[PDB]
């Protein structure tokens, strides 16, 4: 038998649903998604990390002047000054007091901590869903993991479950996507060979192993001063160690949908998006023939006591008379309201209690207990706290499953103005005809 | 090893929180509607402070 459904997107909230086969004892699956991940394909932009300016020992000419050598390097920028006197501890260092030249050069590499700290560019582009899910089948639980492409099936207790494609889109992650460790942010990074100074990305590595770094942070050589033998240059700081300063706050921290960020592969996990079409398909072996099972007869319900809380606020007590000892699947035929067994014991001319969860506050609704159905009544009250700390049980509210039982006041008003709309009607009519006949 | 802020004093209120803080340090507190639109907010609280989100 193949059974075909859509629960909810929503991570810990248990969804029943009926395995209705005509002529065997119906069947109740409650599952419940234990996490859904989303794992986008990466493809690798550019590494960015500290720079690391390289400044050899500057070399001064002696009673002379030198040249400027040129040599193709990541930002290779050279200099010379002429006049300079260079004092070392011992005395001056060159001879006459003029014509010496200092020759300044510098250019800048990949510091040693690229290996450890660095930032990386990617773009992601498809996202290929995963999910964790505990079914109960036939009174047990079993948990299984599979992919929610629609493609895997995973065979539990001979019944075999296929789960997804996810009905929305939906990813936290935009095109352009830039990690750090562990945090994952949505950013425009520019492109390889586009870098600015000071900002994220004036430092461009292919991948962390390359060696054609792409560097541009402004290196501008100055002059030394008053006999001083260093090299003084102006920089643009690093635009990596800028950025960690100023991240903001990650993914994980703003995405929407309560998304809950990883890494190591990146994932978004636990969004609350759309539905997920899930499959069943189970033996013909698994069903029990209708005269087999327990045939509940002589059914009533009474709802003592009800309250449309998020969690499990009703309370149904429904008397039965039944042929046999055994157990039977209870199944809300309402979607506005839930109801928490999946299965019960029957035996004799008893009664049996169900809880359920409903956000009416006229609670109106057909529970069905091994093929016999019966009608609930009650008048829901609401709750004192004002908040929980978990999600709703419930199906939302909507138009029609609405006004309580006591919205008689909108059909009496209808009715009246609809009355006195009629009557209107009918005089006008009755003038019109005896204007038209009378000529 | 990095330290953990001390339990706030949440107090409930018709679609509202209350909360109470005591920080030690500057702590960052940040809170986001887990819907369509997240609604970020962020602020570091120094000293005593309470809070109706
Ligand atoms: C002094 C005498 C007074 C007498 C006392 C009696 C008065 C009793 C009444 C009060 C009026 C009842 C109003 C209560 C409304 C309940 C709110 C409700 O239940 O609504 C909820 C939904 C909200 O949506 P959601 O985000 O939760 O669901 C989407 C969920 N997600 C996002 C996951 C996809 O709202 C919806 O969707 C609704 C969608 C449609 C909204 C348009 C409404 C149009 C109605 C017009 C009425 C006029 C009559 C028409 C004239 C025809 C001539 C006969
Ligand atoms: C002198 C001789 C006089 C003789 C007297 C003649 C007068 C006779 C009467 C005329 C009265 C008819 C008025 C029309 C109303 C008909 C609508 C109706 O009959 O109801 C339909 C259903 C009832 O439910 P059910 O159990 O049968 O179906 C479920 C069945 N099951 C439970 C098995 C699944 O209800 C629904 O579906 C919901 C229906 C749609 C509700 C729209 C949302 C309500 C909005 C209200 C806003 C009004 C604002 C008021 C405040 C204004 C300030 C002044």
């Amino acid at each position: 038998y193949e059974h075909v459904t859509v629960i909810p997107n929503t991570v810990g909230v248990p969804y029943k649903t009926l395995v209705n086969r005509p002529g065997y004892s119906p069947m109740v699956l409650e599952m419940e998604l234990l996490s859904v991940t989303l794992e986008p394909t990466l493809s690798l932009d550019y590494i960015t990390c500290e720079y690391k300016t390289v400044i050899p020992s500057p070399y001064v000419k002696c009673c002379g002047t030198a040249e400027c050598k040129d040599k193709s390097l990541p930002d290779y920028s050279c200099k010379v000054f002429t006049g300079v006197y260079p004092f070392m501890w011992g005395g001056a260092y060159c001879f006459c007091d003029t014509e010496n030249t200092q020759l300044s050069e510098a250019h800048v590499e990949k510091s040693e901590s690229c290996k450890t700290e660095f930032a990386s560019a990617y773009r992601a582009h498809t996202a290929s869903a995963s999910a964790k899910l505990r079914v109960l089948y036939q009174g047990n639980n079993v948990t299984v993991s599979a992919y929610a492409n629609g493609d895997h099936a995973v065979t539990v207790k001979d019944a075999k479950f296929i789960v997804g494609p996810m009905s929305s889109a939906w990813t936290p992650f935009d095109n352009k996507i830039v990690v750090y460790k562990g945090d994952v942010y949505n950013m425009d990074y520019p492109p390889f060979g586009a870098g600015r100074p000071g900002q994220f990305g004036d430092i461009q590595s292919r991948t962390p192993e390359s060696e054609d770094v792409y560097a541009n942070t402004q290196l501008v050589l100055q002059r030394p001063s008053a006999g001083t033998v260093h090299v003084p240059y102006s920089q643009a700081p690093s635009g990596f160690k800028y950025w960690l300063k100023e991240r903001g706050a990650s993914l994980q921290h703003t995405a929407p949908f309560g998304c809950q960020i990883a890494t190591n592969p990146v994932r978004a996990m636990n969004c609350a998006v759309g539905n997920m079409p899930i499959s069943i398909d189970i033996p013909d072996a698994a069903f029990t023939r209708v005269v087999d099972a327990p045939s509940l007869t002589d059914m009533s319900c009474e709802v003592p006591a009800c309250t449309h809380s998020s969690d499990f606020g009703g309370v149904a007590i429904i008397k039965y008379a039944a042929s046999k000892k055994g157990k039977c699947a209870v199944h809300s035929m309402t979607n506005a309201v839930t109801i928490r067994e999946a299965e019960i014991e029957v035996e004799g001319n008893s009664q049996l209690q169900i809880s359920f969860s409903t956000a009416l506050a006229s609670a109106e609704f057909r529970v069905q207990v091994c093929s016999t159905q019966v009608h609930c009544a009650a008048e829901c009250h609401p709750p004192k706290d004002h908040i929980v700390n978990y999600p709703a049980s419930h199906t939302t509210l909507g138009v029609q499953d609405i006004s309580v039982t006591a919205m008689s006041w909108v059909q009496k008003i209808t009715g009246g103005v609809g009355l006195v709309v009629a009557v209107a009607a009918l005089i006008l009519i009755v003038v019109l005809c005896v204007s038209f006949s009378r000529h | 090893r990095v330290p953990k802020a001390r339990n706030p004093t949440v107090t409930y209120g018709k679609n509202q929180v209350i909360m109470l803080l005591y920080p030690d340090h500057p702590t960052l507190l940040s809170y986001r509607n887990m819907g369509e639109e997240p609604n970020y907010q962020e602020e570091w609280v120094t000293h005593k402070k309470e809070i109706r989100l």
